[PDB]
């Protein structure tokens, strides 16, 4: 095939050339992101039941869906929250690659069964069901640069003339507010009911009744009369646009006709229909939305087409308003990748000083050059046909796919030079005789170091895509770089080459390139000088080896496994949260002095912060805070201690001198389930609907007893939350009923008053909104104030609650769960350190066998996929084992010769632990797929040097040691193409600070010594392996030259 | 503009040192085995 | 915004009234009033 | 699955042709086999429970997860939900001078959840201390607590009961349906396979979830497996293996 | 127009914005795959323009 393009180059670069055009039409194409999705998917419904307790909410609504739950694919679990606030969650965990529509289908087709069901206070309240990541994408915050607008003034603006739009365009999971949309809220005096001796629903129907959407019809409708010359619709009651229409609302007409209207008994104003929400911009006030990612949807696509939404809206912005963009996570994903772009290109330049250094010509430099942007565009490509998108470890597929590459040319470059150094060839037909002598090892090798690549695609598990993207890729420019070096690259040594005369390697040339040239053949002779001693003595070395190998065994074991770097994002959160009963104010307390402390201790690594009062993840109400907190670019932010990783533990530190608040910066690992070595996710169950407070005495046994193994457990925790008076009336019915009070409105006259309701709709401006009734605060603000509610009996007198109520103290909790349907106290711990993961849960296990009469338990999540049946790798590698081998065995058809090959492995693995066992890094993703890189190459000169001295005592008739010599000389100056030309191509991200630095170093230097101690180490080791398992394995008259 | 020749000398300046390196450590390699 | 209590306290009770979570029963505290 | 959304698709068109209930009742599409994989059968063999109260620790305690199972599309309960029975004795009505809808009306103010809201939740007014969240009516559990619900009352408060005409007690939602086992006072599940699983997997962890569940088990309390259809797919197979073997000798 | 007055293109019209972009850099690449192919038939940088 080469001999084919040899006499059709232009047909040859026509084939790279198309090779760059698709790949430059997939380039455009491709999505993008940092990583791949492994994210397993799950639904989540969410419900309001507004001024209910936890338990009311669980019992009336919770486990009503929960009985409907069933029989709907690859559930794993499912988890649910209630909570005083009146909201649901339960969220369905669903296997990974299940669909995420048909889930969100089959999940709400249950879910309408159960509607029917649900309190009516549910059904308008409405329920949401949101496929989304349990983390936002990013905050986006609003204020008034001129402070002519307040939050709710800058809440509602963004409810009405924004949200439904981000919730509206693809890719949003969920729309979250930090604000509240505006409704017509009416705050009610019961003193003035009772002046004019009425109750809460007085006020309500009459709502209904006079705020109205009807439809009269029209004047002259269809079917008519015959002749009707006129045809009008009828305009009746109008829905009110504004207070003053509530107001004028008429409690009633009297028996003299005289009103009785709302205006008096109430204050009617806009408001956010919450008030549980409050967030500030920098410590001014403001409103937001957080951003959840549609599950399976693109962020940067996402995102950007979130940017668009909002671009459209400014111009129509009133005054004062500003978009700020406190939390995007997309903009480090982009970055970070751009800077793989960057190193593949400076790489690029990089090769083509090597290359010149060596060839010291123009035009030759270009042969090497050409084709690795060639294979490496050719394999973006294969990323499309394959379905895949851009991400960090498959951009890094790029560069670990170059040292291949770059070694390819060259040995067929240098070969084509060698033919042209000892002949005097011209390169046209200098080419063929080197391509044809190689073009067996260069395809035979592709398949062995797939071999290698190829095991790791089939990973179990969620680890399985992560070094999938790089096989795939891997395998992809290999396969590629094959092709092009029987196709383009042939022609380039044809047309680019310099001839040159028989018996020239350089040495004639005047100045440092001959000087050059001169030191380097006598770097060589010497080299081979020693291999030459070398292998006088063959036994001496083997020692040499098992110390060696012993020290590789040493380190790796020594080295810590874990699984992908932490990358500085930039940006974190640190959550508050503070006891239960606490006020509003009790959080936003906290806040300042959280916010304070970003706005001076840190300033110069901090850009911003958004918080929060009232939301986190928690869910809502008031003793939670959160902080969205933007730090300047790491440009703006050197040194160890001005990252996040320092930052927020001066943070955690800091915050810890503050009185009432579980406070705690963080910033979010590479996944929130994929974990190197954290804590765990437990879960403690009632099987035997046992109750709460059992589990809770059953809970706080097994942390007592937890807590007492520091040396295996830490950090353990319950995540929920503990219980708190309450305030109970217990309603004496006979009296009432002995009164001739209504019980509805008396429990009515008290869910309105004390938890507020909703009645019914309105307009404000063409744009729906909601009406409430509610207690004046003062008046809902104290135990007391119920006496000052008064009750319509069957009599017509307002009757007290204190008469027929009767109320106390006691406990209940403010938060409640359930897992898959049984009550959980779910609790947070990790492996003391230096235990690892599963030595936690033994422990927590054994510890939970001993817990008292019918209580279950569970894992989930990081734990949950914990029963992951791992530990398939190593059966794998075992397996790679046997297929290279028979691969060499094949390509050398012998079961011996394979063994001379292989013993090259331990040399570059030694290397890279060194290195990065010398930095202070881990044993990781990054450090094990640069090691089979650093094989892959360490491998393939072991291969050819095999290849070139058994071919000289086959195909000519050298003996061994004169055989084995020739090969490696012959081999010395590629190698050290190869290895130089990939050195530093790995260098800018060895010397890699700020963004992406941390996955590029442990890449770098992982490569770097296993390279260099590939180098070296190496081409003196190969020598013998052949040599002696070539004696030992030996036969007949063979050693001495037989030729031929 | 600067940025590439900011790290353009550089990135010349250390090819023949870290060759330099290496050639040396075969030099004193290359002396060590056939010592050893 | 306080609770009247009929019994179990004394004058010159000094309430530790926040500082719910650096306070777990019988932990040594600084006081601040 | 597309199957179920075209379905789902047209089947929306009728919802507003139904009558009401049987749109609250709800209408349900489900992928559908009319064959169970299995059946597995329960007892309590120190008899101390009857064939109610396993009926009912089933549905409880087992049959969601049962139906949460992999593998599992469709559970079909032998057996019922505890469900309250009230006993309505006509004769004593009239005896008080009452209906039916004396005794359901009143239901609805005893066994009610009532949401009260909150002490100075929000909005507040400032320097607020304490939040609270109000407690009002909640479920009545058991038997005298419905027998309490109040029908009504006088002026003077004489009191007229749900109970204060008839009885009152748990039983099956419905008691149409009884299992025996080998004549046995029975209660047992209709298990199907969901479409699409392979069944040598679910029923595992079928019988996975079950070995879950009998720690948890009443004293006497007994599985049974009645049917089942994996034993037979398990020699099925090894006799295959077995023909395997023999070929290769042949 | 006046204060608050947004617009949007729609329809045929939505359509024919995102459409109308495509036209030319198909042609280019309709243009450029062309050339290439005969140069590979001719093995020339020039005959295929004739």
């Amino acid at each position: 095939m080469p001999n084919f393009f040899i006499d059709r180059p232009i047909f040859a670069w026509v084939i790279a050339i198309i090779i760059m055009l698709a790949g430059g039409l997939a380039i455009l194409k491709l999505p993008v992101a940092q990583y791949p999705t492994i994210a397993p998917p799950a639904v989540t419904i969410s419900a309001s039941y507004p001024g209910a307790d936890a338990k009311t909410v669980q019992d009336t609504v919770t486990q009503v869906i929960e009985q409907n739950m069933n029989g709907i694919d690859n559930l794993m679990y499912m988890s649910s929250n209630s909570d005083s606030t009146g909201t649901v969650q339960i969220t369905l965990t669903f296997e990974s690659g299940t669909d995420a529509d048909i889930a969100q289908v089959q999940v709400q087709n249950k879910l309408q069964l159960a509607m029917p069901l649900l309190p009516q206070e549910v059904q308008q309240q409405g329920v949401s069901v949101e496929k989304s990541s349990s983390s936002f994408l990013m905050v986006v915050g609003v204020i008034n640069t001129d402070g002519t607008m307040t939050q709710e003034d800058i809440s509602d603006y963004v409810a009405a003339n924004m949200k439904d739009a981000i919730s509206r365009t693809s890719g949003v999971g969920d729309v979250q507010l930090f604000g509240s949309q505006y409704a017509m809220r009416i705050w009610m005096n019961p003193n003035e009911l009772n002046k004019f001796q009425l109750t809460p629903v007085d006020v309500i129907t009459a709502i209904k009744a006079q705020n109205a959407q009807v439809a009269a019809g029209q004047l002259g409708g269809t079917p008519p009369v015959k002749g009707q010359q006129l045809n009008a619709s009828i305009i009746a009651q109008t829905r009110l646009t504004s207070t003053e229409e509530f107001g004028k609302i008429l409690l009633k007409v009297n028996q003299d006709g005289s009103r009785v209207l709302l205006r008096d008994v109430a204050k009617i104003e806009l408001g956010g229909e919450n008030y549980d929400i409050i967030a500030e911009f920098n410590g001014q006030p403001a409103s937001g939305l957080g951003i959840k990612l549609a599950t399976g949807a693109n962020a940067l696509d996402t995102a950007a087409a979130i940017r668009a939404e909002l671009a459209k809206m400014e111009p129509f912005f009133p005054s004062g308003l500003k978009i700020v963009y406190p939390y995007d996570t997309t903009p480090f994903v982009k970055i970070s990748i751009h800077e793989v772009v960057k190193t593949l290109v400076e790489a690029i330049i990089l090769v083509f000083l090597v290359m010149y250094l060596f060839l010291q010509n123009f035009r030759a430099t270009l042969i090497p050059t050409i084709a690795v942007p060639v294979v490496l565009l050719g394999t973006f490509a294969v990323l499309a046909a394959f379905g895949f998108s851009i991400n960090t470890l498959t951009m890094f597929g790029m560069v670990l796919a170059i040292g291949l590459l770059v070694d390819d040319a060259i040995v067929v470059v240098e070969n084509v030079e060698r033919v042209m150094a000892e002949e005097g060839l011209p390169p046209k037909e200098a080419t063929r005789k080197s391509m044809g002598q190689i073009q067996g090892a260069l395809v035979g090798i592709a398949m062995v170091l797939s071999a290698v690549f190829v095991p790791m695609a089939f990973f179990g598990g969620s680890t399985g895509a992560i070094y999938r993207q790089f096989s795939i890729t891997i395998v992809s420019a290999m396969a590629l770089s094959v092709l092009v070096a029987l196709i383009l690259t042939p022609a380039l040594c044809a047309t680019m080459l310099k001839p040159i005369a028989k018996g020239d390697h350089g040495e004639g040339k005047k100045g440092f390139f001959g000087w050059f040239n001169r030191m380097f053949e006598k770097s060589t002779h010497h080299y081979t000088d020693s291999v030459g001693g070398i292998l006088r003595s063959t036994g001496r070395y083997l020692v040499l080896y098992l110390i060696i190998v012993v020290g590789m065994a040493y380190l790796f074991v020594r080295l810590p496994s874990s699984f992908l770097p932490d990358e500085d994002q930039g940006v974190f959160m640190t959550m508050v949260q503070l006891p239960a009963g606490a006020t509003q104010e009790r959080t936003q307390k906290v806040l300042n002095e959280v916010t304070h402390y970003y706005l001076t201790k840190e300033k110069n690594n901090v850009e911003s912060v958004f918080a929060v009062n009232g939301f986190g993840f928690a869910g809502r109400g008031q003793n939670t805070g959160i902080a969205f907190v933007s730090l300047k670019d790491w440009a703006d932010r050197p040194g160890e201690e001005n990252k996040v990783e320092a930052i927020t533990m001066r943070a955690t530190r800091a915050f810890s001198q503050i009185k009432d608040a579980m406070v705690f910066a963080f910033n979010l690992p590479a996944i929130v389930e994929l974990g190197t070595a954290t804590g765990f996710d437990f879960e403690l169950i009632d099987q035997a609907g046992l109750g709460h407070e059992k589990l809770t005495q059953a809970r706080n046994q097994l942390l007592a007893e937890a807590a007492k193994h520091p040396d295996m457990l830490t950090s353990v925790r319950p995540n929920g939350l503990e219980d708190t008076p309450q305030f109970k009336i217990d309603i004496d019915q006979e009296k009432a009923q002995a009164l001739g009070v209504s019980i509805n409105d008396i429990n009515t006259t008290l869910g309105a008053a004390w938890g507020g309701s909703y009645v019914n709709d309105f307009i404000d401006r063409g744009r729906v909104k909601k009406v409430y009734v509610m207690s004046e605060a003062k008046y809902r603000m104290l135990p007391d104030d119920i006496g000052d509610w008064y009750v319509r009996a069957a009599d017509g007198q307002m009757v007290p609650f204190s008469a027929f109520s009767s109320s106390r103290w006691e406990y209940g909790s403010p938060r409640l769960e359930r897992y898959n349907g049984l009550p959980s106290m779910e609790i947070l711990g990790q492996a003391a350190p230096g235990k690892s993961t599963g030595e936690a849960m033994e422990l927590m296990e054994q510890l939970a066998s001993k817990l008292p009469t019918g209580v279950g338990y569970d894992w989930t999540g990081m734990s949950y996929q914990e029963r992951l049946s791992g530990n398939q790798a190593p059966s794998l590698y075992a397996i790679s084992l046997i297929v290279v081998f028979l691969c060499l065995a094949a390509l050398y058809e012998s079961w011996s010769i394979p063994f001379s090959v292989m013993l090259v492995v331990p040399l570059g693995v030694i290397g890279a632990l060194l290195a990065a066992t010398f930095r202070g890094l881990t044993n990781d993703v990054y450090f094990q797929v640069g090691l089979l890189t650093t094989i892959g190459l360490s491998a393939k000169n072991a291969i050819l040097i095999v290849e070139f001295a058994k071919d000289l005592m086959d195909k000519e008739g050298k003996g061994l040691i004169e055989a084995t010599l020739d090969a490696v000389r012959m081999r010395l100056r590629p190698i050290l193409m190869t290895s130089l030309a990939f050195i530093l191509g790995v260098m800018p991200l060895v010397i890699s600070t700020g963004a992406g630095s941390g996955a590029q170093n442990a890449v770098g230097t992982g490569v770097m010594g296993g390279m260099v101690t590939a180098t070296v180490l190496a081409i003196f080791f190969v020598p013998v392996f052949f040599v002696v398992v070539r004696r030992r394995f030996s036969r007949k008259n063979e050693d001495i030259e037989h030729s031929h | 503009m600067l940025e590439l020749l900011k790290s353009l000398v550089f990135a010349v300046i250390m090819v023949p040192v870290v060759m330099a390196i290496i050639l040396g450590l075969i030099y004193g390699l290359g002396e060590v085995f056939n010592i050893f | 915004d306080k609770w009247l209590v009929t019994e179990g306290l004394k004058a010159g009770d000094r309430v530790v009234i926040s500082g719910l979570q650096k306070v777990r029963p019988g932990v040594q505290v600084k006081a601040q009033e």
